[PDB]
């Protein structure tokens, strides 16, 4: 409810509605202790899913997370040195990939790239005025066919 | 015929028909026709010729021969000799496997009596005058007569006279296919050469008229709108009266409920009124009659139809606020609209309102631009609707295609659409080239079928249930197919492979003026004439016939996709790409290529090619014709901390994304960066670092454009400040707007191409007079502005301008009964306001000032001669004036 009112002034200033700069939002009225709502977004799936399909073959996928949870305990920070770091050298970046695979239009795939784009900062930043937390790639949601990341229901 | 009747080396004579034993070999078939034919004439002579044949000694006559040599007559025991085919399968063989033999024959056999000789051989042939036929009559008998016997030429047509029809009468099972096909092929045929011979064209569309019960209602709607002609005023006599026997054939039938005939008719009729105001009493009642029918919306045709006899009037609406009939489809329907306008009417005036867009304006901008000749009231209604229009604002088939085997079928897919629509009749051979392909293609596919061949496909896509629909019969015969064009053999083997390489596909200098209207053709050609080496049935032939086609362009990527099948990966053109300096489309249409065969490695179905593909090189074509696909092409090599300045260009040739603010500028020499904050956005420090620029180095340094700081200069709201900086100087080419900015005009008319201001400038500064006339004038400019529209020096701008443009008249419109003059007033701030709900208020303030300006000429020209209204001119341009400043501040 609250980010439909923040979408609410984010226009009305000339400057951003004119560059389609905005967030998506949702409804979701709830219905009793369950509830469950709805609105799944269509032609949609999640970035978690788009990645683990990028990065199928690359590595080692579940090593990545047993290196960040046998550090927990590990002294001071050190670990970013340690281990960290030394992932990092991996495989490198691969989601660029996902758009160049699923639109070779090259006028569309342009214009998806500026929309996702825009939609990366206005995420940044409400979600930072906000102080948003979680995320944790599974609430993130990328749309294809347009580009534009949503966000589904955040706590 | 000649030739034959002699014997002293008479095929000498060839030597000059030629300008060797080729030039007998280029009419091969007719000679061996010939032979047949000549029976008693037949010769030695015709028995070298027989030596020189192989198979066809024998088979040309047993084949080729069988489809016209019963056009031959050479008396009727010829017709029986070949009846008793010595080396044929009986009549079957000259019959069911020679149904279009007929149309030779009905060539042949084109007496083009008089109407005086031919209605009394319809009176026989086309006993009893049913209905149609009495009206195909009586069409027949408004004629003068006015045949030559001498069109006969070789004559064998004097002879068939009306004993053609007992030849006719050989012929079973009429059927509409028949009809279908034989309407079109002859039709094509008297679209092209001399008018000299058109009667002839008139006489065999009778014939074949009468000829044929096949009526069957709706049907029919095709007939009259691809026989639209009327090229010429005899052909459109004739044309007349078979249209006005037509139109009553409908209604003798009380039935072919048509619409969708109307626009192609009415278009054409008052097309043919101009300047040719003319028209057949017959037609006139023929068509007039149809009134009554009410089987169509009405309303439009009503004053269709009022406007060809008298009264045209229906200023209430027709003139303006009737709804447009052509806001759903058509295309060119559009043509009778406009032309419609500019007929009689009015001038467009008073607002007209007509708050309708959704297809209208779709339509309007769609195919865009048919009004290569209509103009008066029609640009005057079309500007004035412009705010309404403004206000209205491939890779799955690739992707199936790639998923895919061969399965060339999909070709099959793209013809059907191509043929049942795509123009939808531009009147042209092309229809029928397609149709007969289709025809052969789908006799194919469900008849011999067995093997799929990607032919059976079609069944299985249900293609054929509509293919087939008026096709699929009477057909099939390769070797007809061959008659029909003389393609699906010699082209191909000509076309080949390496002969691209070689020609359509060389450098080839000599091919700049060929270019994509035939060196692509040819390079065509050979990519299926080799796909013809291991090709299905009738696909082979099919991709041969159309290669003497227009713009048929998208048949080549599938084509080129599965001819690359193989494993010989030629290539060729691939590896040397770059050399384009001859003509401009074939680049184009291989950058198309180059991008399809990226995307099916993505798919991953076979990369060879891809990988084997010069990286970067070429794209510097790609940046010089720009394609926004540089942009993948060069950061998918990169995607690394290499930079390469070419990133620059890249962005220039895109004017700016707001991009260029990240390029890597952090330069090593200070001030170097006024370089970058003089580009993009800034409204204030760029014009600091341009003028600390200025006053470092001007000095002696005065080449430096000054450009940078005009342009920060004016964007800041100065002009007392820019005027000054580039008076006379070399500097922008929008000054005009300054001048109008203030009060300082002066600088003569813009009559090279306006743009914006300039037009706006343009319409006050060269309007003369006080009031008065002035306003006719003044809707000169507006006409004078539409057509600089036309040269379009920008998209959407000139749409604004036209409105703008309306905005002066209308208020500069009333001086006269200065009643009303506040509302005037009122609805254009109202307007205005709305306008400016988009588009900062940028731009549009020339408009605003433009409007004040022009009622401040208005009342300074005025002082006595106009009563009143100066009063009303002065006031307004106050009021206007704060309201201009209240826009201003609310959004500027």
């Amino acid at each position: 409810q609250v980010f439909q009112q923040v979408n609410k002034v984010l226009q009305n200033d000339k400057v951003l509605r004119n560059l389609d700069l905005g967030i998506r939002t949702y409804k979701v009225v709830p219905l009793g202790p369950k509830a469950g709502i709805i609105e799944f977004v269509a032609n949609s799936t999640s970035l978690h899913q788009i990645l683990s399909k990028l990065h199928t073959n690359d590595k080692i996928t579940f090593d990545q997370a047993r290196k960040g949870m046998k550090a927990v305990q590990t002294k001071s920070n050190e670990e970013r040195l340690k281990a960290y770091l030394k992932i990092t050298n991996e495989i490198k970046p691969q989601l660029r990939n996902f758009f160049f695979d699923s639109f070779p239009d090259p006028l569309d795939w342009f214009e998806a790239k500026k929309t996702y784009t825009k939609g990366v900062a206005a995420s940044s930043i409400v979600g930072y005025i906000l102080g948003l937390g979680d995320r944790h790639l599974n609430n993130i949601l990328l749309d294809c066919s347009t580009g534009e990341p949503i966000h589904i229901d955040l706590g | 015929q000649n030739l034959t009747e002699l014997f002293e080396y008479c095929k000498f004579d060839l030597i000059m028909y030629w300008f060797h034993e080729f030039l007998g070999r280029y009419f091969v078939e007719i000679s061996a026709i010939y032979f047949s034919q000549g029976f008693n004439q037949k010769w030695i002579l015709d028995m070298l010729h027989a030596i020189t044949g192989n198979g066809d000694a024998y088979l040309v006559d047993n084949s080729y021969y069988l489809c016209i040599p019963l056009a031959f007559i050479s008396g009727g025991v010829n017709e029986l000799i070949f009846d008793i085919l010595p080396q044929i399968s009986g009549k079957t063989t000259v019959k069911y496997h020679k149904k279009y033999r007929l149309l030779m024959l009905k060539w042949i056999i084109r007496f083009t009596d008089l109407g005086s000789l031919t209605e009394l051989r319809s009176t026989v042939e086309k006993l009893f005058p049913t209905s149609y036929l009495s009206p195909y009559l009586f069409e027949n008998s408004s004629v003068s007569m006015r045949y030559q016997y001498p069109l006969h030429i070789p004559l064998a047509l004097g002879a068939t006279l009306v004993q053609t029809q007992f030849a006719h009468e050989k012929n079973n099972t009429h059927e509409f296919k028949l009809l279908f096909l034989s309407v079109i092929t002859d039709l094509e045929k008297t679209s092209t050469y001399i008018g000299k011979l058109r009667c002839a064209r008139e006489l065999k569309y009778l014939f074949v008229l009468y000829e044929n019960v096949l009526v069957k209602s709706s049907t029919l709607n095709f007939i009259i709108i691809r026989l639209s002609k009327f090229l010429i005023d005899t052909q459109i006599h004739d044309e007349v009266i078979t249209i006005f026997s037509s139109l009553l054939n409908l209604a003798d039938k009380n039935t072919f409920e048509i619409e969708p005939s109307l626009p192609n008719l009415f278009c054409k009729i008052f097309i043919y009124l101009r300047e040719n105001k003319q028209l057949s009493p017959s037609f006139q009642q023929a068509i007039k009659l149809l009134e009554h029918r009410d089987l169509i919306k009405i309303k439009t045709w009503k004053y269709c139809l009022d406007a060809i006899f008298g009264n045209i009037v229906q200023d209430d609406i027709y003139e303006n606020t009737e709804l447009l009939d052509a806001s759903d489809c058509g295309v060119d329907d559009v043509v009778l609209v406009s032309l419609l306008f500019s007929y009689a009417r009015r001038p467009v005036a008073s607002k007209i309102g007509c708050s309708l867009s959704k297809a209208a304006a779709i339509n309007i901008l769609k195919h865009h631009v048919p009004k290569e000749y209509l103009s008066k009231n029609f640009k005057l209604w079309f500007a004035a609707l412009s705010r309404r229009i403004l206000q209205q604002e491939h890779l799955k088939n690739f992707e199936m295609v790639f998923r895919h085997p061969e399965q060339p079928h999909m070709i099959y897919q793209r013809i059907s659409t191509f043929n049942k629509e795509a123009e939808l009749y531009d009147s042209t051979e092309v229809f029928f080239i397609s149709e007969c392909i289709l025809t052969y293609l789908v006799g194919y596919s469900i008849g011999n079928s067995e093997s799929e061949f990607c032919f059976r496909d079609n069944i299985m896509n249900e293609n054929k249930d509509k293919v087939a629909p008026l096709d699929k019969d009477v057909l099939n015969a390769i070797y007809p197919l061959a008659n029909n064009f003389g393609m699906e053999s010699f082209i191909c083997d000509t076309y080949l492979s390496v002969n691209e390489p070689y020609n359509c596909w060389l450098s080839k200098f000599a091919r700049s003026l060929i270019h994509q209207i035939s060196f692509n053709i040819p390079p065509i050609v050979c990519l299926y004439p080799l796909c013809k080496g291991s090709t299905a049935f009738c696909e082979l032939v099919l991709t041969d016939l159309f290669f003497l086609s227009t713009t048929y362009d998208p048949k080549s990527c599938l084509n080129w996709s599965n001819r690359i099948f193989t494993q010989i990966a030629m290539l060729l053109h691939v590896k040397d790409s770059e050399i384009k300096l001859k003509m401009l489309f074939n680049v184009i249409k291989m950058i198309r290529m180059g991008s399809r065969c990226k995307e099916r490695n993505c798919l991953r179905i076979y990369s060879s090619l891809d990988l084997q593909e010069i990286c970067q090189i070429s794209l510097k074509i790609k940046e010089f014709k720009f394609g926004y696909l540089l942009f993948e092409e060069m950061n998918m090599p990169n995607i690394r901390e290499m930079n390469i300045n070419t990133l620059q260009k890249i962005y220039e040739c895109i004017n700016d994304g707001d991009f260029l603010a990240g390029l890597p500028v952090p330069h090593s020499i200070e001030g170097v960066l006024n370089s970058i904050n003089r580009i993009d956005s800034d409204t204030w420090k760029r014009f600091l670092f341009n003028n600390a620029d200025f006053d470092a180095n001007y000095t002696t340094s005065l080449e430096e454009e000054k450009e940078s700081l005009i342009k920060a200069t004016e964007d800041s709201g100065f002009y007392g400040l820019t005027s000054l900086l580039e008076s006379r100087l070399s500097g922008s080419s929008d000054v005009y707007k300054w001048n109008l900015e203030l009060g300082d005009w002066k600088l003569l008319t813009p009559k090279v191409v306006d743009s914006k201001a300039k037009g706006l400038y343009y319409a006050i500064k060269n309007l003369p007079q006080d009031v008065g006339f002035a306003e006719k004038s003044l809707e000169k400019s507006l006409l004078t502005i539409f057509d600089s529209r036309q040269h379009f020096i920008s998209q959407t701008e000139w749409m604004d301008t036209l409105n703008a443009i309306i905005e002066f008249i209308k208020i500069a419109a009333i001086p006269q009964d200065v009643t009303s003059f506040p509302q005037t007033l009122m609805s254009i701030m109202k307007a205005d306001k709305e306008r400016l709900n988009t588009i900062d208020f940028y731009d549009h303030k020339t408009t605003l000032k433009s409007r004040h300006t022009l009622m401040n000429v208005l009342s300074r020209n005025s002082l006595d001669e106009n009563v009143k209204c100066s009063k009303y001119l002065r006031l307004g341009s106050i009021i206007q004036l704060a309201n201009y400043v209240q826009l201003a501040i609310a959004n500027g």
